[PDB]
């Protein structure tokens, strides 16, 4: 009978001691996971205060923005929407403005 | 066939030919290449004519303008000569007068048997109407005018014989006319003479010196001109007496008060007109044009008086002022001339006359003629503000477009459910997921920070192109342009110069695949032709014509746009506030870069890709010109045809848009902006449209007790800051609104065609009463086309107003007056024929023209004048009602027994086919119209077989009660019991309306 | 032996259990670690809508803008190059700030092109505009004295001259405004233009105790027929609300005056 | 004698093992429920981020096309 | 006697087998982090990329307008 317990005996310190190695991997695993997960985090904080900070200066700028017309957009466009669909030019004669 | 009334714009180029051909000088046109052209094969026999070289045998070679000679010839010309008509007009006179007292009787007596009549009868009341119409100052003189229209009329009509050419000698005036063309010899003596000692008329186109040598020894001067100021002419002193007969009439009834001016006062603003037209040539218009906004001007005035009310009483009259001052320093007008030419606005300005009245008075605008339009200053009127540079600002256009998108997706909220489902990210809206999501929309007073979010807002075609069931809007027989292969054939071949090589001769899914496919910017489909428009004060004014294939791109974009869209902008203590903008002068305003997101919007509404943006991509590559038969545009030869260059009528960059086209989506837009103003500006805005006129009115909402001076004053002082910021917004746009024109009032509303004071309705009627005419474009001369303009013209004049006898009058001496004209002289038939003889056989006496002339129409008669519509416009029954009338009419005189053998007459041979066309008639000829072998014959057998209908007799023999016409019956009776009396002279408390159990 | 060997092999079992109680310890104290570390990921959610909300509108106010404008926009140092060749401005819109164009067209030294500047004012006329002095119109002394001559019936009346003197010293004395406003009122009380200048004689502050001008005539022809029944000899103390309008100084001495 | 104690012994080491067991599983349980906590914020966060990134990289594509 | 050591061994084989598949179910559960922690990556990524375009389109419009 000895020869059977200390067999188990055995057997169980092997199982223990896979699940010591077990639980050692899993503690590198989770302490790699905290240590990497979250170093970014300071240089998207200030990232983000400055990204703000412009969009809202641009925004409040375009306001203050005046529009001159010219004799080109109708012309551009059509071209734009000829060459969209069936891409060849518009045919002739040329159009108003050609640039 | 000619036309009896006045159609087309009066332009008198090709009369430089004319003038050519006779040995004259004058310059009509600006076209240089008049001066050398070679004469058509027509108008150049005037070398070999004999009348008209024996007429100018005593004339200088240099001749006279015709607009300066107009207003002579109004007052100079008065019926004492001789005239080739056999029949004068002014012979069947007396008859028409007795006619006219026929309805100082009956209506009267209708009125009695109704029950309405008067309480305070006068026994001198026919002598009167008789005085006041044989008293008028345009009576003979229309009789002549009238004789001169028939006589061109006939000369006209043959164009291609001997038979073309007539003479008048009316005194102290000789007129020859010559198929289309009229030539006038007057006296030097009544031109007024310009201090160098010319007349005002020969110093725009001669040198003093030149016309000195000119004429030496001679006494009379001759103008040519077309056949078509004669109908001008005609028209205006048709006008002219029909106005003074109203005012005339009009005060018999109540001298104490009455709605029209006067018969003196409007007499003084014609003579002086008159004089100012002559003194300052066509130019003068520009001081005629200031009647209608003084008039508004003086009715703003009629309440109580605010410091901002009277500012546009001043600005209009430092504007005649300044008009009057720059286009009279050229001119070397005399001294006194200078003092009399200032009488028109002097006397419009210190009237001292009713609401009523000067409502009444802002009719009697087109009363003086109109301008010559000149393709020229047509076209730089359009070049000088279509084709310039604009300054906009981009957050504008921002904030509109948003708010065009926020009123789209409000409009899909409100019906239809509600939201679409929007097809788009979420996290670019990050303040209306909450709105979806609850499925509820914003309101008004926070959406000022999640606008610019509905940027972001997509979704599938809202709308479809479906739902097209009008093909009448595809085809109207209306005008159209030429292909761009052959433009130039629309003008004369023998002004060109040289033959024009090239001579001219469905399903909406069509329609969209040649949108969509982008080939209306095919070299063939170029021209948009301009055409000017009709009768008007302006300078010249002008309308474009498109290929037919674009046209259809246009029809279809408005029908599509009108029943998708442009419904989410409709047409709409607390005292409201309004002012009117105008809207025609957006139309030449709008960019591309600032109507783009616009229009891609509303593409990306349907499933259609490039079918609202043909006119952007269209008009600029388009050439621009007037389409006028005898003048082209300047420089036009053989070699440049294809590429014509740009000259004084002529441009290609049209930037801008076009009156009329696309008015949809620019009323939509301006509807988005005045949602934008009233969005920032915390104000109860309501706008309206009506055509050219916008009428925005803001509401203030007050915390009461706050009496009624000072909220009346705060009312017009919100109004001023929403016009403010409106303008502001506007010209960001890119559209500049005039400060200097705005009313900004509070009770005095004008709009389309209604008028209120402190919603009180301003009459009138002499826009509608002065324009009845016994010749009228009724095909081929009907007699029964003109009687029924005539009744139209009496029921929209009875329709306003609260007199009953002046129109009444009026169209009673008309439409004698046209019987008479179709009988003795009429254009489809041989000269000379008598109609009252061709069928009856007999002379048509007073009795059968009177008796046919008082049947209804729709018993197949011939009358158009029943009493009964007086009270009420919408009849419920016209056959009941013309029964009734012609039973009292038989009454009343002693002729009841012919009753019966006048409304049975002989059923004609028709099917069952007009039945239905007709739900409320009878099926008989002589009610129906031209509405149902050479056509000439045939149109004549007509004629003659339907004036036999007429004039013969003995030849061809729940409830029932509807409870909405019985108040309108009430109201008008009560209205027409008391409209003269006053209001505490009512001696009557109640009436009672008790009917009889026979019907 | 057997029983030391038993004891043995339990003493080794409890020191291994020891050892994973401690492993164990350890690792809570990792996980708890862990877990408390996440903080500011958690709260950076406040500073992020708002950055989504401007940069939303940004994004939509630039792209409107782009999409507006063509294909064909050129540069500003391609508009500037463009411009050095005559006015001509180029093909195509061109954007502007709104200080930047103020201050290129004072500066007068780089030719800005005729349109542009002209578009520039047009836009600009309509930014001083307010709640008031939107429909006022521009009053001047001649505007003045044609707007009152329209409602003088007649010619050459000495009414003519009152008027005339009126608008003299209105626009010395830069007061048109408040004559204007005067008048106005009077004749919508419905008083005649005679009655209304009077009026404003003997109410505007600045008439009282003001000598009537005089001036220089070498003969009774220059006067108008009209107002040769109203001359008076000059009393020593005129006055203009009294009634005397001016005084005229004939060549050679004589003095005579015109009341109404 | 020895065997009670040996069996007190055994007893007290499977107390124990248990008790470690139990700990271990409100550990892990804890751990489920900080990232069923944690799982949807940062989500949301990047889902914008994409979003407006995607969105403004195309109106640049769009602009670089006019220069 | 015996029996009592037969079923003391039992019973802590038992509790061994229990434990060990409790821990193997603790490690399973726990190896499932990196997918949800992939996506704080790509944020950090992205926010870059979102900055440089950001600043490209800031240089793109000062080369459009004037300015001053």
């Amino acid at each position: 009978h000895s020869f059977e317990e200390v067999v188990q005996t055995l057997a169980s310190l092997a199982t223990v001691v896979q699940q010591q190695t077990i639980a050692s991997e899993s503690l590198e695993q989770r302490i790699t996971s905290l240590e990497n997960g979250l170093k970014p985090v300071y240089d998207m904080a200030k990232t983000i205060s400055s990204l703000n900070r412009v969009c809202a200066e641009m925004v409040a700028k375009y306001d203050l923005l005046v529009m001159t017309t010219g004799r080109a957009t109708a012309t551009a466009a059509a071209t734009e929407a000829y060459w969209a669909e069936h891409g060849q030019p518009p045919p002739g004669p040329s159009l108003y403005e050609e640039s | 066939y000619p036309d009896a009334r006045l159609s087309s714009p009066i332009v008198l180029d090709q009369c430089d030919l004319v003038t050519r051909a006779c040995g004259l000088y004058s310059s009509y046109s600006l076209n240089p290449q008049l001066r050398n052209c070679k004469l058509p094969k027509h108008i150049y026999r005037l070398k070999y004519d004999v009348t008209v070289t024996k007429f100018l045998s005593d004339v200088p070679v240099a001749t006279l303008p015709i607009d300066f000679i107009v207003p002579i010839l109004l007052k100079a010309l008065s019926g004492n000569g001789f005239c080739p008509v056999e029949p004068r007009c002014q012979q069947f006179l007396d008859e028409i007068i007795k006619y006219t007292m026929q309805d100082a009787l009956f209506l009267k007596y209708y009125l009695k048997n109704v029950g309405a009549q008067e309480d305070c009868v006068d026994d001198h009341f026919q002598e009167k109407i008789l005085s006041s119409i044989q008293g008028n100052e345009f009576l003979h003189q229309m009789f002549f005018w009238y004789d001169l229209a028939i006589l061109t009329r006939r000369g006209r009509l043959n164009r291609g014989n001997s038979r073309s050419t007539w003479f008048v000698h009316d005194d102290l005036i000789d007129i020859l006319g010559y198929g289309d063309y009229v030539f006038w010899k007057i006296p030097i003596s009544l031109l007024p003479l310009n201090t160098q000692g010319i007349p005002h008329a020969a110093m725009d186109w001669y040198q003093t010196s030149v016309f000195k040598e000119a004429v030496q020894g001679h006494t009379h001067i001759v103008s040519v001109s077309t056949a078509d100021v004669l109908i001008m002419c005609k028209d205006l002193i048709t006008c002219r007496f029909n106005t003074t007969l109203i005012s005339k009439i009009a005060e018999v009834e109540d001298p104490v008060c009455s709605d029209y001016p006067n018969f003196k006062i409007v007499s003084m603003l014609y003579q002086s007109g008159d004089y100012l037209l002559s003194i300052l040539g066509s130019d003068g218009y520009k001081i005629i044009k200031f009647l209608e906004p003084l008039c508004l001007a003086k009715i703003q005035l009629c309440s109580k008086y605010t410091e901002r009310k009277g500012r546009f009483l001043t600005q209009m009259h430092l504007a005649v002022n300044h008009t009057l001052e720059e286009i009279t320093e050229i001119r070397a007008l005399k001294p006194s001339q200078a003092h009399k030419i200032r009488e028109f606005h002097r006397t419009l300005i210190r009237l001292e006359m009713t609401p009523q009245q000067l409502c009444e008075l802002f009719s009697i605008q087109k009363h003086w003629g109109h301008p010559v339009l000149h393709s020229e200053t047509a076209i730089q009127k359009v070049k000088k503000h279509a084709t310039v540079l604009k300054a906009l600002r981009p957050i504008v256009i921002f904030e509109t477009y948003c708010v065009f998108k926020y009123s789209i997706a409000k409009h899909y909220f409100d019906s239809q459910g509600s939201w679409y489902s929007v097809t788009s990210d979420r996290n670019l809206t990050p303040g209306l997921n909450s709105y979806i999501k609850r499925n509820q929309f914003p309101p008004l007073p926070m959406i000022k920070e999640l606008l610019w979010e509905f940027y972001h807002l997509d979704h599938p075609p809202l709308f479809s192109t479906k739902i097209i069931s009008d093909l009448s809007i595809f085809i109207k027989d209306r005008a159209t342009a030429v292909e761009r292969t052959c433009w130039d054939a629309v003008f004369e071949p023998n002004v060109l110069g040289y033959n024009p090589p090239h001579k001219f001769s469905f399903s909406i899914e069509n329609v969209l695949s040649y949108a969509q496919k982008l080939e209306y910017l095919l070299p063939q489909y170029r021209n948009f032709s301009f055409s000017l428009k009709e009768k008007e004060l302006n300078v010249g004014r002008t309308f474009g014509k498109l290929p037919y294939p674009t046209r259809n791109v246009q029809t279809l974009c408005e029908a599509l746009l009108a029943d998708g869209l442009a419904k989410a902008f409709p047409s709409n203590t607390v005292r409201g506030s309004s002012f009117v903008t105008d809207l025609e002068k957006y139309n030449l305003a709008f960019r591309y870069e600032f109507t783009a997101p616009f229009i891609e919007y509303c593409n990306r509404c349907y499933g259609v890709k490039n079918v609202f943006n043909w006119m952007h991509y269209t008009i600029p590559q388009c050439y621009m010109h007037v389409s006028d038969y005898y003048n082209p545009p300047h420089n036009l030869t053989l070699e440049n045809r294809n590429n014509p260059p740009e000259g004084p009528s002529s441009y290609r960059g049209h930037m801008g848009g076009i009156e009329g086209l696309q008015q949809k989506l620019w009323t939509s837009i301006s509807c988005a902006q005045i949602s934008l103003v009233e969005i920032k500006t915390g104000f109860k805005l309501r706008s309206a449209v009506m055509g050219d006129n916008q009428c925005i009115t803001v509401l203030s909402v007050f915390p009461l007790e706050t009496d009624a001076d000072e909220q009346e004053q705060s009312a017009e002082d919100n109004a001023a800051r929403v016009a403010a910021s409106l303008a502001k917004v506007t010209s960001a746009c890119g559209i500049f609104l005039k400060p200097d024109e705005t009313f900004v009032h509070s009770g005095f509303i004008y709009f389309g065609k209604k008028q209120y004071l402190n919603g009180v309705q301003l009459p009138q009627s002499l826009k509608t009463a002065t324009r009845m005419a016994p010749l009228s474009d009724a095909i081929f001369d009907d007699l029964q086309g003109t009687l029924a303009s005539i009744g139209t013209a009496f029921e929209r004049s009875i329709s306003e107003t609260r007199h009953i006898f002046p129109c009444r009058i009026t169209a009673a001496f008309h439409t004698f007056f046209s019987v008479r004209i179709l009988q003795y002289h009429h254009l489809g038939f041989n000269k000379g024929f008598d109609l009252g003889q061709l069928t009856l056989g007999k002379p048509l006496d007073f009795g059968t023209i009177s008796l046919a002339l008082a049947v209804p129409q729709v018993l197949g008669g011939l009358s158009f004048l029943n009493p009964e519509k007086c009270f009420y416009r919408n009849l419920g029954d016209p056959v009941t009602s013309g029964l009734f009338q012609l039973k009292t009419y038989l009454r009343m005189i002693e002729m009841d027994d012919l009753f019966l053998p006048l409304i049975a007459k002989n059923p004609g041979n028709c099917t069952a086919i007009d039945f239905v066309l007709n739900p409320s008639g009878l099926n008989v000829p002589g009610s129906q119209d031209l509405t149902s072998t050479p056509v000439l014959d045939r149109l004549r057998k007509i004629t003659l077989q339907r004036w036999s209908l007429w004039f013969s007799y003995l030849d061809h023999c729940d409830s029932n009660i509807i409870f909405q016409n019985v108040i309108n019956y009430a109201v008008a009776l009560f209205d027409i019991k008391f409209r003269n009396t006053e209001a505490t002279d009512i001696q009557y408390n109640r009436a009672h309306l008790h009917l009889t159990k026979c019907c």
